[PDB]
């Protein structure tokens, strides 16, 4: 029962899927061929939340694939865990976005979706009793933001009542690969913050540091980056598949971190992460993970926990430790840093414990953190915007696919007023 | 010939329910699997267990008990170890969406399609009983669906059954230490129904029980498995007198006419004594006296509340093992010579004192060493002002910008619920200020 | 895993006296009654009916 | 029924109580585990029903490293394992620390605990405290422990085993300074102190015991020894019996004059132990011997107000009481004129046990001396010369100001040692 | 409990610490590799003082190695005992600070010290009980003597109450490897005297003149004199971490060291020490130690201890020994050298033993010495950098880095006020 559904679409998105079905297969015991391999019961005890029963005994996950283009979905078949996936699941078109967003949304990407939504449909309407949707895609892209975003309106429609995860990717100044970056990106959020119940954001600039200076490893490719996220997304829904002394799912989580509806952006960060070098020096103890997850520079996110202030803060530990343990170190941080925690709400901070710690760890934290440091992002990428649209540069694409200048201006004026309204909160006291 | 029923809600009420059962289950003799041991079955001609059990006519016996939650993770668990064989299969109710610690959910949308399931099963055990008297009920207050289906159910069973004397073993969050963050809001709404519903109410905060492992048990890093071994041994020491032979029995019925002076004031706090580890246990007498003084240290509270800073009202305190009547009148008679502990003007005798012939069991591979003498209280004291007031305060800053409410209101709760709530903690508070007054 | 045993385990308990979950702080005493039995406590001695 | 609490804080007491503690074991027959091998232990042990027993003592100190001491040797079964309180910080040297800063968040256990003893101790006859003086904390906790006492408990009496800073050796260097505040608090606080300083010793080592490089463990089994003899009238059958009030009732004429320097004989080593008799008025006359006092101080400087003197082993009344003619008739032993009667004799029948690897030698006869005379000014006037020269230029102050004192503590003390000192020479006048 | 945390800065600091922590593995029975192989029971009760947690059996040292060029942790790492230290707590820079204390204080040292300072705030914070710091680096070069007294400043800042010890190698004029000495040497000291607690100088000169004439060895290197620093500063904590007749840490050490707040420099010495070929001959006593101890030459300064008079005086016995020796030996040649210690302090030395010895003696001290005459040492330097400053050789290096003649204005009279307000008390009288 509460079964969810996976659904990726664009390049960025297709590779972060392609290795998070790794990493869960491997906890569960399940091969490429789709085979219980396991050793202890708890794997198969609750596989009914990502995995689907065929006859003759094979689990096949329940994902759904969308791009434009067969490029990357050749590549992730021909790869390992390419049988993995239902062959009829696969759904693609022919052209490409061309990261235009009004391709992605209007021309090209409405007509598409006609058979998508089917299977969706389909998976969604199967299953005994849904309990939600998780999206992975880039803000970045056209047919990943386009698309994408036009699929969560939709499906919104349809289920009222479920929620929506999205681990989205927006793009940095640092590292930029496109012109037009600062157009869709935020033609992306004004539909987004509308539908999408909770929003996960992660900067290729902060992964890279994780990767350079935690880990210690001098060439980081697209491949390491995927797996730091899979990791952090395979732990949110951990307390869901394995039992616990404190059982929290997604609904739980929505509840507990989201105090006004608009503002529900929050970062990740996960622990531990050590060197190759230094991992026999370290010992693995509540009190020292504590110290890592609330590091600013472990978080994913370029923005710096300690310019704003915490309006929220949600933990989740993995493995066997004592709740006394994780209570009184979850309320020491508070108190020694109640400048960098709002205070008109008291104990702002959610600690859940599961029973299971992932492959050939003894412990290991997934940190959510809901804090007002997360405008820094907007007021860049909008900055970017407004010297490129005062010009109407690279316009003519847009204009020339029906939709006009009026909904680029209105989309910018949501985007500044969310900044606006969510500053408002950090210098707001009781 | 007499009979409880225990019911369980929420994770929290069911984690310490398991704990308890574990504990009555050896105290009987009986095995996991329901049967007594091959060994001496025909031993056990005197059915003392007929309180919390039932034969089933050909063996084994069943607990008394139903278990309930929204979310089957905790239920299903259960059902899968070692204990799956003594509980009867479907009076182990189990749904599919949980609560998400929204007190809304557990009471408008997903509470009403579970409660018909339960009358029905609590119907056909109390039909099975002849002499029932009374409810246990353990819920977690600061949760959803422990404040949220309890609430229905006590509301529910107050009018089916009328007379019928409920106990609910509740944990109220602690003062700075907790696991979510709303919970003071549900707590507020879960303190409206129980109000005016349940004749006894006990104060279980974690903080205080932290400290006894800490201090007395020396584990310095305990654990809820830990915590729930404690309480259950206040369950089985406070009905030990419905099943053991002793000097000065006590019934369920023998509470309320003793504890409860006005109808509004019915919540009160526990202490247990002694604990100790087998390391220093036998360095010490724990002689009548000492033991009794140790109940009345404010650091052995199960509550976190001073004593100190309040009058007492009265105290219920149970006496299990080889003690003499003349013995616990002298120690009583000293605690009056004392001057911290100062009892209420219009109160002037206020011990209910009960003595049992059984010592208390101790479950092998655990924390305590068994010891020939242990005493349980109950008190009633002015003191608990502080609990409501302080869950007060912190209700009233969150709930000054509408924080969070968004989540209640779209799932069936008015606004005007939460105005109410919060007028009749004001009403409580102003009960007790002025009923400890000088006259 | 790269895991430290039991006879690393006590080792650090004795050194910096961190704990397992719920585990119990052992003193190696020396025993002559078994400590899994016995009722740990003093008893006044009572004597049978004296009245009579 | 009658029982006695003993208290020991600091390093200084807490290496006291050791050998005192192993003493009483050995004399009750007591192993070192707690368990007899198969009443008058009653005094000191109180019985858990089954098997061992437990000391009615509690030990204190900031540093943990003489207590884990306690927790780890051959003792480590006959405590209560929560009545070894142990700190985390040290006072350092620092009368202020142990008084001001971390002398109040551990003071309260202990009062808990010292709480606790009491309910369950019925015939409490009064407290036993040791201390160092010249310390940190001995001087901080032990003043504020005897603060909280002397409101607790009101008239039970307590007695101080005090240890001065020695005339010329001593070790630390702010030493004077603690000295004369820990001075303050116990004057007022302390029904009966005894001093016991480190340099009179040494010398009755090397004198008797021809040991030339003595160190603290045979010091400490002197001090043991001492009050054993002072307590034994507690637990065994004698003559005459002294009980712990019937000291307060007889060596204390004024309020305020209740210090005392003891003495002990005989203490021979075993080589040459055995070619004398020792017979009553030989030990008799050696308590009196000057150079035999446990302090340093000339008894022959001053007059005598009270004398106790405790007899154990065979002695008979007679042969104590001609000694004391003897001694009265004797020139340069002189009493005050207003004390025409000035002995109180006690006799007990228990002789003195052996400790094995000790340098003392098993006698039939010990007397133990308790003295109190105007001689015990010249140790306050040379401490306050010490002081004097000392806060001339105001040296080391900052330490203790910044911990909280006030300033004019440190004159207050001097003005409380000038009255005393003024107090015993208007009282050592004729009429 | 009570533990302490190890920095050391620059060439010289290292080496110190290279030394150090072999001498206090050795001590305690670590093994190379880091595993614990003692013998007696007491060596592992107390190694939390020093040592911190590792999975695997072993135990690693809580010390931090800094410096602005790798070259010489590059070295250490590779030689023995290198395999300890955690490599987190390598830190270096990669342009160096070439002898100038403007730039290894000012322009540099700002830009690293945030990651130091994060390190020790990490140590800090883990650590059980804090007790204090220890610092070993030298005055006379540019890295140490400015970025070491600059962590003093801030550490001191962050931390107020506790304590700290700093083991600075002042430069000698009889022994000068650099044109620039008085400068920075002069510089550093004025931060010192403002922040150290505990301050002990050595000089290269004393320590080549020991090696020369009391070992008689013939071609003593930077080896030995390590082991002589190493050997006195661990004496100083040997009774804090084994038991003793009588125990004192360091705090008990200043409050009776330090009679006057600015006035904590102290010079220190080791016995016994002897040759090779007169090891046989000599018999170890009490007498002899004090002897040695009080011996003129035996200092590790170049200033001349019969020169001025003893303010206070502390020695730490090594071994069993009887009480009353030690005692009427103090007292004997405080007796007998009445002249040499001042009046108006009756019974001016310490005396703490420690029952257990030294690996390789059966009886050793440590002296620490507070005496008037550590003048002479602070003469001799500002002679040199008042003739230079004069002229105002070498100062544009120094004022082309945000530095001007201010401060070395405000230092000199600041340096020449601690020696005036020094030497008051050598004359002053009851
Ligand atoms: N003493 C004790 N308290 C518990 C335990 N488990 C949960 N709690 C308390 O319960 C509170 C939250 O409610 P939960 O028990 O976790 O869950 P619930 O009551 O069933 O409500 P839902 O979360 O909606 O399912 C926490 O703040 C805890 O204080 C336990 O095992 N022992
Ligand atoms: N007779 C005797 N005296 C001792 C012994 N140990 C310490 N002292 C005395 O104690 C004085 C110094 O104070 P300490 O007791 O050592 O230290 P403290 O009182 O515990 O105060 P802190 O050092 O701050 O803990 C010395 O002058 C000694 O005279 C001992 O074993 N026997
Ligand atoms: N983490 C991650 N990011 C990627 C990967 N491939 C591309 N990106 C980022 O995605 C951005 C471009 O998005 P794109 O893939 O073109 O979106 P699409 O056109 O909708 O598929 C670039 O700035 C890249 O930094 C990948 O494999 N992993
Ligand atoms: N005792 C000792 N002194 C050293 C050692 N190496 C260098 N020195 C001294 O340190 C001085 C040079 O200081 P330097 O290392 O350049 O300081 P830095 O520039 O801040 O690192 C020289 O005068 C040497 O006498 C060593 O291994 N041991
Ligand atoms: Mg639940
Ligand atoms: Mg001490």
């Amino acid at each position: 029962m509460r079964e969810i559904v996976h659904i990726q679409g664009g390049q960025c998105g297709n590779q972060i899927g392609a290795k998070f079905w790794e990493v869960i297969s491997d906890e569960h015991g399940i091969d490429p061929t789709g085979t219980y391999h396991g050793d202890s019961d708890l794997q198969l005890e609750r596989i009914n939340v990502y995995y689907n029963e065929a006859t003759g005994g094979r689990y096949v996950p329940r994902a759904i694939l969308m791009d434009l283009e067969p490029g990357t979905m050749d590549s992730v078949r021909a790869g390992p865990f390419g049988q993995l996936f239902r062959p009829d699941n696969f759904v693609f078109g022919q052209t490409g976005a061309g990261n235009n967003w009004a391709k992605g949304h209007y021309t090209e990407g409405a007509e598409l979706i006609d058979s998508v939504l089917d299977v969706v449909r389909k998976e969604a309407e199967g299953c005994d009793c849904l309990q939600g949707f998780q999206i992975t895609h880039s803000l970045g892209g056209g047919t990943g933001s386009g698309m994408g975003t036009l699929l969560i309106s939709k499906v919104r429609e349809e289920y009222p009542d479920r929620i929506m995860e999205t681990f989205s990717v927006v793009p940095s100044p640092k590292v930029s690969d496109t012109v037009v970056e600062p157009y869709n990106a935020t033609l992306s959020v004004h539909q987004l913050v509308e539908n999408a119940d909770e929003c996960m954001v992660i900067d290729n600039e902060a992964l890279y540091d994780i990767c350079f200076r935690t880990l210690k490893l001098t060439t980081p490719t697209y491949g390491d980056l995927n797996h730091l996220v899979s990791a952090a997304m395979s732990g949110v829904t951990c307390c869901l598949r394995f039992p616990g002394q404190l059982n929290s799912d997604l609904r739980k989580l929505a509840v507990n971190l989201i105090p006004f509806p608009r503002l529900h952006f929050f970062m990740i960060g996960f622990a531990p992460l050590t060197s190759r070098g230094s991992q026999q020096y370290r010992a693995l103890t509540v009190p020292e993970l504590t110290q890592q997850m609330f590091d600013a520079k472990n978080m994913m996110c370029a923005a710096d926990p300690r310019h704003g202030r915490y309006l929220t803060a949600s933990a989740l530990f993995r493995g066997r430790m004592s709740t006394k343990e994780v209570d009184e170190q979850m309320l020491n941080v508070q108190n020694k840093n109640s400048s960098y925690f709002v205070e008109w709400i008291p104990n702002n901070i959610k600690s859940s414990i599961c029973d299971i710690p992932p492959k050939g760890l003894k412990m290991a934290v997934t940190f959510v953190g809901n804090s007002t440091a997360i405008q820094e992002m907007f007021k860049r990428v909008a900055e970017q915007f407004t010297a490129m649209f005062r010009r109407k540069a690279f316009l003519h694409w847009y204009t020339g696919e029906g939709m006009d200048e009026m909904e680029f201006t209105e989309a910018e004026s949501n985007m500044n007023d969310l900044v606006s309204e969510y500053q408002q909160y950090q210098d707001a006291t009781a | 010939m007499r009979e409880v029923i225990s019911i369980h809600v929420g994770q929290g009420g069911i984690q310490v329910g398991n704990a308890c059962w574990e504990l009555f289950c050896l105290e009987h003799g009986i095995q996991p699997d329901g049967q007594m041991p091959s060994d001496r079955t025909i031993g056990g001609g005197d059915d003392a267990f007929n309180t919390f059990f039932s034969e089933t006519g050909a063996g084994k016996h069943v607990p008394r008990a139903v278990f309930l939650d929204l979310e089957p993770t905790v239920i299903d668990e259960v059902r899968t170890g070692t204990y799956r064989q003594l509980f009867h299969p479907e009076q182990l109710i189990s749904g599919k969406e949980d609560a998400a610690n929204n007190f809304a959910r557990g009471h408008y949308t997903i509470g009403k399609e579970i409660v018909d399931l339960c009358l029905d099963r609590i119907r056909k055990l109390a039909d099975n009983c002849t002499g029932l008297q009374g409810f246990l009920v353990f819920n977690s207050v600061g949760g959803g669906t422990g404040s949220g289906l309890g609430s229905l159910l006590l509301e529910r069973l107050s009018v089916d059954y009328g007379k019928k004397s409920k106990l609910g073993f509740t944990i109220y969050p602690s003062p700075q230490v907790s696991t979510a963050v709303v919970e003071p809001y549900n707590s507020i709404l879960s303190t409206h129904s129980l109000l005016e519903h349940t004749d006894v109410a006990v104060m279980l905060d974690n903080e205080a029980i932290y400290d006894i492992c800490r201090r007395n048990l020396d584990i310095e890093r305990p654990t809820y498995t830990n915590l729930n071994r404690l309480i259950a041994q206040v369950i089985s020491s406070l009905t030990a007198s419905l099943r053991f032979d002793g000097a000065l029995n006590v019934d369920i019925t023998e509470f309320q006419t003793n504890l409860v002076p006005y109808p509004r004031i019915h919540f009160m706090l526990s202490s247990y004594a002694p604990i100790i580890s087998a390391e220093k246990a036998y360095h010490e007498q724990l002689s009548v006296a000492e033991i009794t003084n140790s109940a009345f240290e404010p650091a052995n509270m199960m509550a976190k509340c001073d004593p100190r800073h309040g009058k007492y009202m009265a105290c219920s305190m149970m006496y299990r093992g080889d003690v003499v009547p003349k013995d616990v009148n002298a120690s009583i008679a000293t605690i009056k010579t004392k001057r911290t502990i100062q009892f209420v003007d219009w109160c002037p005798t206020g011990f209910k004192v009960g003595i049992n012939y059984q010592p208390p069991t101790v479950v092998p591979g655990g924390d305590l060493a068994k010891v020939m003498r242990a005493v349980c209280m109950i008190s009633n004291s002015t003191a608990i002002a502080e609990v409501f007031s302080r869950l007060d305060h912190k209700f009233d800053l969150m709930y000054a910008k509408r924080a969070f409410v968004h989540w209640y209101v779209g799932e069936g709760m008015e606004e005007g619920e939460f105005s109410e709530a919060r007028e009749d903690l004001a009403a409580l508070e102003k009960d007790y200020e002025e009923v400890g007054i000088e006259t | 895993p790269a895991v430290n045993d039991q006879a690393a385990h006590d080792q650090y308990v004795r050194s910096h006296g961190n704990y397992e979950a719920g585990e119990q702080k052992n003193r190696n005493y020396n025993w002559k009654v078994d400590p899994q039995q016995h009722r740990f406590g003093k008893t006044d001695k009572i004597a049978s009916n004296e009245v009579v």
